[PDB]
RNA sequence: CCCCACUAUGCUUAGCCCUAAACCUCAACAGUUAAAUCAACAAAACUGCUCGCCAGAACACUACGAGCCACAGCUUAAAACUCAAAGGACCUGGCGGUGCUUCAUCCCUCUAGAGGAGCCUGUUCUGUAAUCGAUAAACCCCGAUCAACCUCACCACCUCUUGCUCAGCCUAUAUACCGCCAUCUUCAGCAAACCCUGAUGAAGGCUACAAAGUAAGCGCAAGUACCCACGUAAAGACGUUAGGUCAAGGUGUAGCCCAUGAGGUGGCAAGAAAUGGGCUACAUUUUCUACCCCAGAAAACUACGAUAGCCCUUAUGAAACUUAAGGGUCGAAGGUGGAUUUAGC
């Protein structure tokens, strides 16, 4: 039986994001990437410094704002930018989340030699797409 | 039904009779 | 298969076309009103409509085909029916005027009654009746397995084959024995029918 | 099924009366055919063969078969058309005659595989030179002390 | 709830003049495929699945057509047939009999029947195979019957068209002559049939019997032409590319004979057709699958 | 099914409903499941036939003692009165029969709806005066 | 058990014996069909009255006593020791050398293979100082989309001890797991939430001219990718095999810490074999050359047939008899291969 990213169901009560119901089939079917950068493109080169980036934007993210993310980043790439995307639960105040926001612009910029903006939106709680 | 009773009662007269011969 | 089931086999036959409406019976119009809307496969690459195309030929060829090699086949056929032909006229101009009436020099007609002495009416065990498909494959096959047989030694597929097609014309030749046997066998085993 | 089995036995009953009465025709009651066996699914009939006789037999009743529908539609007026199947003991047999009389001729141990056993043991010669079940009635279940505890 | 759907329509009439506005049209003249033209311009996505892409219809469409509920404040259903739990369906099924008990008062070619699920988006209602069954029964019985023509604009609510599937130019010359095309696996051919002809078939500017040593591919060009008794009474310059002999030759068959269906007549045409000369074959090389040695060929189960 | 057409019409025409389908398992014992809590069941239901096409009683009769619905209904002498609220013996084959028992359910309900528009009104009018 | 012959015996007369699944497994008589009809099944449920009988199973159609024309007998009929059950009816499952019906690639039919030969590779065994894992289908060109050193986790020898790491371990446990999958699956069902039936017992819930099942969820389906609507992919739930992986990585538990950690040099890797898969063949539908299908030669001891061996170059590399390519040399086994077996629409 495939088990890749498969969220199986239990009991038809936990809910499950649109991104985790979708099965890894569904990739560019319904669901897009959540990384965008012309690395993969033909002839294109520097994937794997890319891919890298990638996993360590997301795991930085993640332990960065603890709780907070409500759903996975969307890490955009224009030129030299970089723009992380991110939905975020309305559970901090503001103040801490301007902070990290600076915090992590700053330091994101800093580690790897290019603009990085940060945009959150922010939800009243995490988005069910469905119950498993 | 079952013939577990009758089964016994067999077994056992064919015991007494096997006796009886014997002996 | 990429045809989907509502599609036809397509039916080759000039003369079907251009037969009179007249002569067409309600169920024939009806028949055609019919395929004038179903779909119809595309001709295969193998039939055509032409005079001289002959589907015993060509599944014999076909059957002589190894490994997709249409051309070798087909040359092989052309090749075994040029050497008939020409043993029969070989043996016309070396015969009387008598013997000339009874000499067949038409390769088609050769084959086509060589075929048909070789199929074996009957098969098997218990033996049983054999359907007119079978026939005519056990036929083809075992005059293309006995061609095939390594008992005849640097000699071409070609000339085997008119060898052994001219033997079947005749009622003779190790197919018309294997037949035979088969006969024989079957016979002898005839007492198991009641299987 | 049952069902089935009972309206196999009346048309059987039926055919076997239409066979039997001279009202139906004069060549079916002439000619005293006798069914072995009649089953339902269209309907198939069965009768015993006794060869010229036994043609003669399957045309007479293959050409009184519609008179036959029309006579039980009469009666179970809705009848599935039926077959006629001659039952020459084994048919293939009666054929395979036939056409054997058509067809020409031309002319005229230990119960073990010893010698694996014995490859194996050549093999190895080369290469050397219960408890208690508890009962499920019986199992202990917590969750009731866990309910009492809190 | 109905008032949600208000809501949502008005949101939509908000949000269709605000997309006027960007696009810089006219709001009152913006209709939907401007909408859905707009959407995809500003929020492109290569999602293959149509139904996932942005979308912003009417609320009468982005929302299931099952409504609310169906009954008012005091609690009664509209619908005098709701406690069949089917009242679409049931509905449907009296109007049906009562067409035929009205018929029974008075006295196939490019259409076919829904399927269920498009009967079950017609009435936003789940349906079982024998219900489908029987309501085409029913259909098919009022068809049959002599049904007059509201009772064929009823049925052609369901009748759903059958998907059944030429030019001729002058060159400089005022030659008339017909242009096709044909494919045939990866071989594609363009072929050019003159009116008028002496039997010259000139494949890349080469003749075919030197450009098709095969007898078989030679055939194949032959029997179009031969299949209308044209042999020899037309000119014919094709070019194919790709593929191999065979490949090409039926490539060139298969345009040379949609080309010359524009001489031929109309009852020549459906003749070649039956004969499957104008049929694009769709026999192409199917794909290796991986952990299989070929498209079908498994690997060797290996001896136990 | 002889009479399904005819009383199907004559519901929709007085204003009420009809069931002369196949009774689904449960459409009044789990009507809660099957069309929302927030269903109204009928306040009364009208047997023209109380037994099945088996010859058996209604499911509907026990389902509708079950929820506690009182019903009315044609009992023929083959058919059982114990449950119905309001039997009415009767014949229930003929269809001149049949056709009187909806003619007068039909124009029951419709004078009873009248009257109560008409008594709603005059109420209506005399309490404002 | 079958066949044949034949006796007691079945028959008659007169006595005896007094048994049975002697069973409608329903005591006799009278009454009732109203309540609750009623544990279940059998055979609708009871009431009045009387006689007979029973009081856990087994010991026990027994022992003893008594009676009898009975003498290996029948009737009546215990107790001791022992057990926590014995038993009646039914339900579900498993099973039936179980009935019937209908199926599939189960068999035959078609094509090409494997099973015979050489070689490649994998496994197993042996050997060695010298990995591990997979290992019936679902291991066996498998982890590897790849090992001369490295890789490497193996071995021998040598070296280091806060070490690349706020250490480390490819040390034990896949029978603690996540993660990723195999298998049925070339499936269509699954699990919740209700509803109903059986007197509210275990359990059961289907009929389409429908008779208690069902609104949702998952899967099939649909949709989508490829060239269509077909096909192929993909998908394929729940569940089965404590299936595979602690050696992708992570991790529970347990263990090692001057060593089960870390580093360096050097090394295996052979065949007496068995077996799995593959390649090349045994040729004439072939071989060589031209050509890419209208040719000429070859065609059995100078044929077909090695991608093998031997030798010499070359490519890569720091390192090549190791790997690969090429040339030379050799022209071997083999002559279409048994049961059996693989694959295809
Ligand atoms: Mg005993
Ligand atoms: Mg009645
Ligand atoms: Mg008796
Ligand atoms: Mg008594």
């Amino acid at each position: 039986k495939n088990r890749a990213a498969r969220v199986r169901v239990s009991k038809g009560d936990k809910p499950v994001t649109y991104e985790e119901a979708h099965a890894p089939h569904y990739i560019a079917h319904r669901k897009g990437w959540l990384s965008l950068h012309t690395g993969n493109l033909d002839g294109e080169d520097h994937a794997a410094e890319r891919t890298v980036e990638d996993v360590f934007l997301r795991k930085f993210m993640w332990g960065t704002f603890p709780g907070c993310l409500a759903d996975q980043l969307v890490l955009k790439r224009r030129g030299n930018q970089l723009e992380i995307c991110a939905v975020v639960l309305r559970q901090l105040s503001p103040h801490k989340y301007y902070f990290l926001v600076g915090y992590s612009e700053t330091l994101l910029s800093y580690f790897y030699k290019c603009p990085v903006r940060l945009h959150l939106q922010t939800v009243p709680s995490k988005v069910v797409y469905k119950y498993l | 039904k079952n013939v577990l009773k009758i089964r016994r009662r067999k077994m056992n007269h064919h015991k007494y009779r096997k006796l009886v011969k014997k002996t | 298969s990429r045809y989907s089931p509502e599609f036809k086999d397509p039916l080759i036959d000039k003369e079907y076309y251009r037969k009179p409406v007249e002569e067409l019976t309600e169920e024939e119009k009806y028949v055609r009103e019919l395929k004038k809307t179903q779909l119809i496969k595309a001709a295969p690459a193998g039939k055509t409509s032409s005079v001289f195309e002959d589907p015993v030929i060509s599944k014999f060829t076909n059957m002589m085909m190894i490994g997709g090699n249409k051309v070798l086949a087909r040359s092989l056929m052309i090749q075994t029916l040029e050497a008939v032909k020409r043993k029969q006229f070989e043996k016309y101009h070396a015969a009387s005027a008598e013997e000339q009436a009874t000499i067949e020099r038409n390769p088609y007609t050769i084959f086509h009654q060589a075929l048909k002495n070789c199929e074996p009416m009957i098969g098997l065990q218990v033996p049983v009746p054999l359907p007119d498909r079978r026939r005519r494959f056990l036929a083809m096959k075992w005059m293309i397995t006995e061609c095939r047989d390594k008992k005849h030694q640097r000699t071409l597929m070609p000339e085997k084959l008119s060898h052994k097609l001219l033997e079947a014309f005749h009622n003779q030749g190790p197919v018309i024995k294997r037949k035979h046997d088969l006969h024989k066998m079957a016979e002898a085993n005839r007492a198991l029918a009641h299987y | 099924h049952a069902r089935l089995r009972a309206l196999n036995g009346l048309l059987y009953k039926a055919l076997t009366d239409l066979l039997c009465t001279p009202e139906v025709s004069q060549e079916l009651y002439d000619l005293n055919v006798e069914l072995s066996k009649v089953s339902l699914t269209a309907c198939r009939a069965y009768w015993k063969t006794t060869a010229e006789q036994n043609a003669h037999m399957e045309a007479v009743l293959q050409r009184s078969a519609a008179h036959m529908r029309h006579l039980l539609m009469s009666q179970l007026r809705n009848v599935p058309p039926i077959v006629f199947v001659q039952d020459k003991g084994n048919a293939a047999l009666a054929e395979l005659d036939q056409l054997l009389a058509v067809a020409d001729f031309g002319p005229r141990l230990c119960g073990i595989d010893h010698e694996a056993l014995n490859k194996q043991i050549m093999e190895y010669k080369r290469r050397k030179d219960g408890r208690k079940r508890a009962k499920p009635r019986l199992e202990q279940d917590s969750s009731l002390k866990s309910y009492l505890s809190g | 709830t109905e008032d949600f759907i208000k809501k949502q329509i008005e949101e939509f009439n908000i949000g269709k003049r605000h997309l006027a506005n960007m696009m810089g049209e006219d709001p009152e003249t913006f209709t939907q495929e401007d909408i859905d033209r707009a959407i995809a311009y500003l929020f492109p996505s290569g999602l293959f699945e149509k139904r996932a892409r942005p979308v912003m219809k009417h609320p009468e469409q982005i929302f299931p057509r099952q409504r609310a509920i169906q009954w008012g404040e005091d609690g009664r259903p509209f619908h005098y047939l709701f406690y069949t739990g089917k009242q679409s369906y049931y509905s449907l099924m009296h109007d049906v009999y009562g067409m035929l008990l009205n018929l029974e008062k008075h006295q196939v070619i490019g259409s076919r029947w829904l399927i269920k699920e498009e009967l079950e988006e017609m009435l936003v209602e789940k349906l079982s195979d024998l219900d489908y069954m029987q309501f085409i029964r029913l259909l098919e019985k009022l068809l049959t019957s002599q049904c007059g023509a509201a009772e064929e604009e009823f049925v052609q609510r369901f009748r759903r068209s059958v998907t059944l599937e030429e030019p001729v130019q002058y060159d400089e010359q005022g030659m008339a002559f017909s242009k096709s095309e044909g494919k045939r696996k990866t071989a594609k051919a363009e072929a050019i049939v003159y009116k008028h002809g002496s039997g010259r078939i000139k494949v890349n500017g080469i003749d075919y019997q030197l450009y098709f040593p095969i007898t078989q591919d030679r055939e194949q060009l032959m029997f179009p032409f031969h299949f209308v008794d044209r042999l020899g009474k037309h000119d014919v310059t094709c070019t194919v590319s790709g593929g191999g002999r065979s490949a090409q030759a039926g490539a060139i068959r298969l345009a040379m004979a949609k080309a010359l269906c524009s001489f031929v007549t109309e009852d020549e045409v459906e003749w070649m057709r039956q004969a499957g000369l104008l049929t694009t074959d769709p026999r192409v090389r199917e794909r290796k699958k991986p952990g299989q040695e070929g498209a079908r060929r498994k690997f060797t189960w290996k001896k136990r | 099914r002889q009479f399904s057409y005819l009383i199907e019409n004559m519901a929709r025409d007085c204003g009420e409903y009809a069931h002369t389908r196949y009774f689904r398992g449960g459409m009044l014992t789990n009507a809660r499941l099957l069309f929302g809590p927030t269903v109204r069941l009928p306040d009364l239901i009208i047997f023209l036939h109380t037994l099945n096409n088996i010859f058996e009683p209604h499911v509907a009769v026990r389902d509708a003692a079950k929820m506690n619905i009182p019903t009315v209904g044609i009992v023929d002498t083959n058919c059982n009165p114990c449950l119905i609220t309001y039997p009415v013996p009767g014949n229930d084959d003929s269809p001149l029969a049949v056709h009187l028992y909806c003619r007068l359910f039909q124009t029951a309900i419709t004078r009873a709806k009248e009257k109560r528009q008409q008594v709603e009104a005059l109420y209506r009018l005399q309490g404002q005066k």
